[PDB]
């Protein structure tokens, strides 16, 4: 039980899929222009 | 220890230059006037000539077998 | 965190083995999760700047217990922490981008600063 906990709280070989991440900062877009739905969940006034 | 005696012999540079460019004979005795032995001078040259003298789970690995894997006058003796 | 440091100064310099294998166990497990930015989420990111806080305090306390004992394993890890950089770059709005550099070179060096000590 002590090992499989410390294993649940350190996963070694379990999380890391490929380590393959862009880095690079995600940019949200605010224009009003056009018309999405995740736009409008983001965006209330219309 | 050993140069001072080499630099007082005289014809070293000459015979020693033309035994690393493996110099025919023939050019030797055209402007040397002692005899050079020819099978020192093959066995010489044959000494000269002796040259007996998946990326990314890798990655994982190799860090840690290269950096874990703990390794336990000048030069002048290359 | 808190406990295994006070684990590692009440066992100070005195040197044993039960500490050092469970120490040695801890380090194993939770090197490979060192520096990942795998899903690069705030969460997963705060809760793995807290595994990086983590796993420079094992190494530290690690080195407290075998201190001036010239241990392989123990330098073995450490040798590990020390070098590559990882993180975001290489493999595994100016001042902005000032600020975003910022940020993942102070924590370089508060993870050099530990496998250094």
């Amino acid at each position: 039980g002590i090992n499989k906990v410390l294993d649940h709280l350190a996963p070694s070989e379990l999380i890391k899929p490929v380590k393959s991440c862009h880095n690079k900062p995600s940019v949200l877009v605010l224009d009003d222009r056009i018309v999405d739905a995740a736009t409008k969940d983001l965006y209330v006034n219309g | 220890f050993v140069k001072p005696y080499f630099q007082e012999r005289k014809h070293l540079v000459n015979v020693l230059l033309y035994a690393m460019l493996d110099l025919p004979e023939e050019e030797l005795k055209e402007k040397i006037n002692f005899n050079v032995d020819m099978k020192a001078l093959l066995s010489l040259v044959d000494t000269l000539h002796d040259s007996d003298i998946i990326r990314h789970a890798m990655l994982y690995e190799h860090i840690l077998n290269y950096y874990i894997a703990w390794v336990p006058k000048s030069s002048y003796i290359k | 965190a808190g406990r295994i440091l006070a684990m590692g100064i009440r066992f100070a310099s005195t040197g044993n083995l039960k500490i050092r294998n469970i120490l040695l166990s801890l380090v194993d497990k939770f090197l490979p999760l060192y520096q990942y930015p795998g899903k690069q989420n705030l969460d997963f990111r705060l809760t793995i700047s807290v595994i990086n806080v983590l796993t420079n305090v094992i190494v530290v306390s690690l080195s407290m217990v075998m201190c001036a004992s010239g241990d392989l394993e123990v330098l073995r890890r450490v040798k590990y922490l020390h070098e590559v950089a990882s993180g975001p770059y290489s493999d595994l709005s100016d001042p902005t981008a000032y600020l975003e550099d910022k940020k993942d070179i102070d924590d370089h060096y508060g993870k050099f600063i530990s496998t250094n000590l």
